[PDB]
RNA sequence: AAAGUUAUCCAAACUCGGUCGUUUAGAGGAAGUAAAAGUCGUAACAAGGUCUCCGUAGGUGAACCUGCGGAGGGAUCAUUU
RNA sequence: GGUAAUUCCAGCUCCAAUAGCGUAUAUUAAAGUUGUUGAGGUUAAAAAGCUCGUAGUUGAACCUUGGGCCUAGCCCGCCGGUACUGGCUGGGCUGGGCCUUUCCUUCUGGAGAACCGCAUGCCGGUGUGUCGGGGAACCAGGACUUUUACUCUGAACAAAUUAGAUCGCUUAAAGAAGGCCUAUGCUUGAAUACAUUAGCAUGGAAUAAUAGAAUAGGACGUGUGGUUCUAUUUUGUUGGUUUCUAGGACCGCCGUAAUGAUUAAUAGGGACAGUCGGGGGCGUCAGUAUUCAAUUGUCAGAGGUGAAAUUCUUGGAUUUAUUGAAGACUAACAACUGCGAAAGCAUUCGCCAAGGAUGUUUUCAUUAAUCAGGAACGAAAGUUAGGGGAUCGAAGACGAUCAGAUACCGUCGUAGUCUUAACCAUAAACUAUGCCGAUUAGGGAUCGGACGGCGUUUAUUUUUGACCCGUUCGGCACCUUACGAUAAAUCAAAAUGUUUGGGCUCCUGGGGGAGUAUGGUCGCAAGGCUGAAACUUAAAGAAAUUG
RNA sequence: GUAUUGGCCAGCCGUGGUGACAACGGGUAACGGAGGGUUAGGGCUCGACCCCGGAGAAGGAGCCUGAGAAACGGCUACUACA
RNA sequence: GCGGGUAAACGGCGGGAGUAACUAUGACUCUCUUAAGGUAGCCAAAUGCCUCGUCAUCUAAUUAGUGACGCGCAUGAAUGG
RNA sequence: AUAAGGGAAGUCGGCAAAAUAGAUCCGUAACUUCGGGAAAAGGAUUGGCUCUAAGGGUUGGGCACGUUGCGGCGUGCGGUUAACAACCAACUUAGAACUGGUACGGACAGGGGGAAUCUGACUGUCUAAUUAAAACAUAGCAUU
């Protein structure tokens, strides 16, 4: 309750819901560009890098684990990320120099589950693909 | 309720719904008008001219014996005043303030007053321009308003 | 202060009967309120109306007789073609078959089903079932 | 009637300086978030053991303490000639 | 998931979609979590401390209604007959004509009807004719008509695409094709609607604005005078000159006419009358108390605490009576009481300007509501200069307490506390509840004004004032109740909201980072106003129930 | 001067024009439109891309021929490449 | 002489040991000690002996210059900061 | 007084010398006690000759009567020259063409500038004959 209700009133009805549209989270993001600007990926869906190291990562309170992550520097900025390897024992097919590929979580720039500060997970490695390798559907070039 | 103010009263006057004179009144129109111009000339203004045919002789309503205003008559007959005599009545209070207010100089509720009264005289003094009883021209300048009053 | 003496008439319309009373009176009369009243005494839903005349602007004294539901005003009167009239009648009353939404166009004002035989449309100002 | 030549106009390009925008190195200084089986106290939640909180000013290893004016979200809806 | 894992790694079995199925990023629905339709703002995120006011948005009622006849077009009901046909004194719907004081501008021309008689011809009607009294309607042309918005119908405007009609490409997404006996032939389709804002025409005249006669500078007339400009053809032809006539502009005299002004809003401003209040400013008067000082009497302790100590004391402390000075503050009366825009305001009297309510057969006539920026006032503390400095007392110094005690308790004490002249602009500045207007239920108290009434009291006494009963307008509040509202506590508004639209301004969108960084602006300073991002997280929070 | 109008340009003379109904400036991961995707109604978002209009041929400027070009599968010069 | 007041009067304003899930450091604690134990600030400064102190910047090379760090032989608040 | 190429490599140290300089038009930062900084920094123009434009002063104004040696007054009025005509006078400012061995404040006259640290606030005063400074004085502030 509140709004100007006249029949002339069609200038301050358009001006304040463009002011008050900024509240909005999800919007606010979008006009900003935060995602071209900020974010590893340039808006883009997945991107390429070389693995510098292996690093265990300790899994949150409740849990205990190690999720055994890895380090990779992407080729079109530069910019150095930390990747999450899936599956049992999928370690011993990342050496190092690899040219590794990646993509997220899903969760749209926030961690996922009980791995702290983690945000992409391998998807091919060597240009065959995790998952293939992991059914023994291929073997790994050398 | 009240223009500068929060009451709410409702005090007022009811006009009967008859609109001829009693039959006792037995005073022509034309003495009336007469009568109207006699106070005009002795300096009284429309407000108290009405009253004192009401309460001292006869005539309780001016419109329903003549089938005209007493403002409307003494126009007719050049008598009309230069300025409204409610703008007027309004520039006599204004003076008043200012002159009490230099004397104290920290009377700091007396100077809320005086930016009521004289706000009051701006929006009053802008109808009668658009309506033509004022020349376009007219403003309310403080410093030679002590003149219009006396 | 007072915007829309349309509004309080059937404001206070709709007050006195949800409380089961059977006489409502109206402060300030008008043209458009008079009119209105017309149309929803030929259909029966309100009794007789009289009007006193005081020399200001008069009152009215109507009579009810339950059958009455709501009467409402729409305060800013939209203009409306006669091809997007159906968008109303699906949006303020409550089925198809009976109720009523009042217009007024240059040949007085109706109700949304003589406009249509009419074939004529305009500005719309209130409703009632 | 060709080469050549005189004076204006349209003007690319280079040199020096000014101004605006984006990116980036830096001794040292001062904050935030998280992870801990760390050290010292116990401010708040019961009248939390000095009732709690707000604006302002000063002081102390740290939470905090004290002065002046407020609020009850209080521990009182209440005391008679 | 920590030794019998319905959740990991495997073998069986089973479920979902199927020539397809999973994952990542973007975007829409779900989202009534962006809310014009349609969203919260007492306590969950959120009403500016308060009032004035310009843009902007929004604004009370009122001017030709009704009635009386005639006629048409489309449906339904009914009757009867064979989907057809006719009928109802059929009841309705849409439209067009007349009389009621109203009806419908005007001139020129075109062609020509109806109603009329003239004679000429058949079985009381008719072609009659370059017959005339006569122009219903129609077409073309000229002049006049308050101006916008709105709605109806037309005109103009792209193919593909969207909706959609037709035809068995073997069906379908498509395509614009095809069909008929057999044909040396015939025949058809390639529709229609929508856009929609702006511009061009037409009909309507409700709703919302706008214009007109008040210093008459007003309307009308074949009334009647003027002075100025323009000049068609007729008197052979040209030039020059004149009259009459026709037209335009402007100004008198006279006449005609019902000669020209809407209410006075339980909207607003102003005047007047008797009052009311701890509303504001300047000056002045009074009260006890606290501290100090002087005089006076007496003799051993006084102070302070839960208990003690620091401190003061025969250089007579504490206590007792009388007198004097200084600064601050206004006890009891004092309340579910008063006034102010809020902050706030309490001893007497004099002076100065202002305000609300009530009373009124005064006056003006829409002058009004709310407000982005902008402006006045704004407790306490704090700042700059003088005066003042009794009492309390931030900082500071000591005495106890305690494991420690930079505190709570006790004895001292600087800025400050008060005033004059200038700055600051924040508070749990609170009713955590914006302002104007309408409607909705019962009750008894109280403050201010008016009106009615039986008595008591009382005065150089009546009328007035004090008390009692009732009505009414305007205020600060309260009790009961729920038809209603809310998540609930609870609320006469926080009601009249899924049956959702009376007008207007401001603010909020999960929790942190954060009212922080940076730029700008105001300030002598302290600081005020405006106000992010990276990064991080699955819960913080509200009302109530049992322990 | 131009195919022609025009502060398009040269002389002389006035002091104006736009703005809270948002001028001026900065951003655009911006060619515009017919239209695509998603739907109770109201909407939100995308459109380099077969049709229509505009601009460009590595970056800037100049010009010849001709009814038509400031053309680059035409010419001249500088800058950058080769 | 005994007893009070006074620092914008002259002037003054400290040492030794232990101690935090590596190392380092020492918020915290005991201890000696008096008129009081240097507070806000500032610094190899015209005031620092050791000293050409240590780190950064300026140069091909800098005992010099500037910016930081501070147990400061012997900085410091009207002997004014 | 002048010097090829280099431009502080000289020296305790840019000591001495050089460079800048008038007027007209553009342009001008950090900082700040909002007065300043500022002539900040950094650019362009300048002769001769032949012309054009602007900026002023003084005296003159139509009828009708009356006086007087073509007129000076007395008057009675009217009009506002859509500002005309004659004569007189110094300098200051702006613009155009042509011209030259590209020169022109042609001699004289005439500021070098910028980024920072230490120290006294400023103008002012003193060791005549080796020290002009951070020393003295000053307004402001405080005490007796
Ligand atoms: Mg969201
Ligand atoms: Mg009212
Ligand atoms: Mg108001
Ligand atoms: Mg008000
Ligand atoms: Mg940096
Ligand atoms: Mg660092
Ligand atoms: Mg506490
Ligand atoms: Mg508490
Ligand atoms: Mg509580
Ligand atoms: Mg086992
Ligand atoms: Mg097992
Ligand atoms: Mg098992
Ligand atoms: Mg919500
Ligand atoms: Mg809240
Ligand atoms: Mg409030
Ligand atoms: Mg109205
Ligand atoms: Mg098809
Ligand atoms: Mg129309
Ligand atoms: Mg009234
Ligand atoms: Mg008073
Ligand atoms: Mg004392
Ligand atoms: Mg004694
Ligand atoms: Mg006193
Ligand atoms: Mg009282
Ligand atoms: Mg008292
Ligand atoms: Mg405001
Ligand atoms: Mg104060
Ligand atoms: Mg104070
Ligand atoms: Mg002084
Ligand atoms: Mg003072
Ligand atoms: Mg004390
Ligand atoms: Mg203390
Ligand atoms: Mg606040
Ligand atoms: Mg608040
Ligand atoms: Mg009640
Ligand atoms: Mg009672
Ligand atoms: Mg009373
Ligand atoms: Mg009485
Ligand atoms: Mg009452
Ligand atoms: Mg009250
Ligand atoms: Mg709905
Ligand atoms: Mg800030
Ligand atoms: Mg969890
Ligand atoms: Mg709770
Ligand atoms: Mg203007
Ligand atoms: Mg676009
Ligand atoms: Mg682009
Ligand atoms: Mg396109
Ligand atoms: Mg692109
Ligand atoms: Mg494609
Ligand atoms: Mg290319
Ligand atoms: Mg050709
Ligand atoms: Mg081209
Ligand atoms: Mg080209
Ligand atoms: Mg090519
Ligand atoms: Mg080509
Ligand atoms: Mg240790
Ligand atoms: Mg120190
Ligand atoms: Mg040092
Ligand atoms: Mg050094
Ligand atoms: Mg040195
Ligand atoms: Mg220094
Ligand atoms: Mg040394
Ligand atoms: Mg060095
Ligand atoms: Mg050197
Ligand atoms: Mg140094
Ligand atoms: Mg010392
Ligand atoms: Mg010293
Ligand atoms: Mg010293
Ligand atoms: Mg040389
Ligand atoms: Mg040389
Ligand atoms: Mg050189
Ligand atoms: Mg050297
Ligand atoms: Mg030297
Ligand atoms: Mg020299
Ligand atoms: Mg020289
Ligand atoms: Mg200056
Ligand atoms: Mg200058
Ligand atoms: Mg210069
Ligand atoms: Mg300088
Ligand atoms: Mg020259
Ligand atoms: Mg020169
Ligand atoms: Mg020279
Ligand atoms: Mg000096
Ligand atoms: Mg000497
Ligand atoms: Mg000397």
């Amino acid at each position: 309750g509140g709004k100007p209700r006249g029949l002339n009133a069609a200038r301050k009805l358009r001006n304040n819901r463009r002011e008050q549209r900024w509240a909005d989270l999800q919007y606010k993001k979008r006009a900003l560009g935060t995602a071209y600007k900020s974010s590893p990926f340039g808006g883009s869906s997945h991107a390429k890098g070389i693995v510098l190291e292996k690093v265990g990562v300790e899994a949150k309170q409740p849990n205990s684990a190690i999720r055994k992550c890895v380090r990779v520097q992407l080729i079109k900025n530069g910019k150095k990320v930390t990747a999450f390897v899936p599956n049992d024992g999928c370690l011993n097919f990342v050496d190092e120099n690899d040219e590794v590929l990646l993509a997220g979580f899903g969760r749209k720039g926030k961690a996922k589950g009980d791995i702290p500060g983690v945000r992409f997970k391998v998807v091919k490695v060597s240009g065959v693909g995790l998952l293939a390798l992991w059914k023994e559907k291929k073997e790994k070039p050398r | 309720g009240r223009l500068h103010s929060k009451g709410k009263g409702i005090s007022a006057s009811a006009i009967p719904y008859s609109r001829n004179p009693p039959a006792w009144l037995k005073t022509t129109p034309e003495q009336v008008v007469e009568q109207i111009c006699k106070l005009a000339r002795k300096g009284a203004t429309p407000s108290q001219i009405g009253v004192i045919l009401r309460d001292s002789h006869g005539i309780a309503q001016v419109k329903v014996v003549t089938g005209n205003k007493i403002l409307r008559i003494l126009k007719s007959n050049g008598l009309a005043p230069d300025i409204p005599e409610d703008l007027y009545f309004l520039i006599k209070k204004a003076v008043a303030v200012r002159k009490h207010l230099e004397r104290n100089r920290k009377d700091k509720d007396s100077k809320f007053r005086l930016i009521l009264i004289e706000s009051r005289i701006h929006r009053l003094a802008r109808y009668y321009k658009t309506v033509g009883v004022l020349p376009p021209t007219w403003k309310y300048e403080s410093s030679t308003a002590s003149t219009l009053v006396a | 202060v007072r915007t829309s003496v349309l509004h309080d008439a059937l404001n206070s319309i709709n007050n006195a009967e949800k409380m089961g009373k059977r006489q409502v009176m109206i402060r300030p009369s008008s043209k458009v309120i008079v009119k209105f009243l017309q149309v929803m005494q030929r259909h029966g839903y309100i009794g007789e109306f009289e009007e006193v005349d005081n020399h200001r602007s008069g009152k009215i004294v109507v009579q009810l007789n339950g059958r009455l539901n709501k009467c409402g005003v729409i305060s800013p009167r939209y203009n409306v073609r006669l091809a997007e009239l159906e968008k109303w009648v699906t949006k303020l009353l409550p089925a198809r078959q009976f109720g009523y939404v009042i217009l007024t166009t240059s040949a007085g004002i109706m109700d949304h089903e003589e406009a249509r035989r009419k074939h004529v449309a305009g500005k719309i100002i209130g409703f009632f079932y």
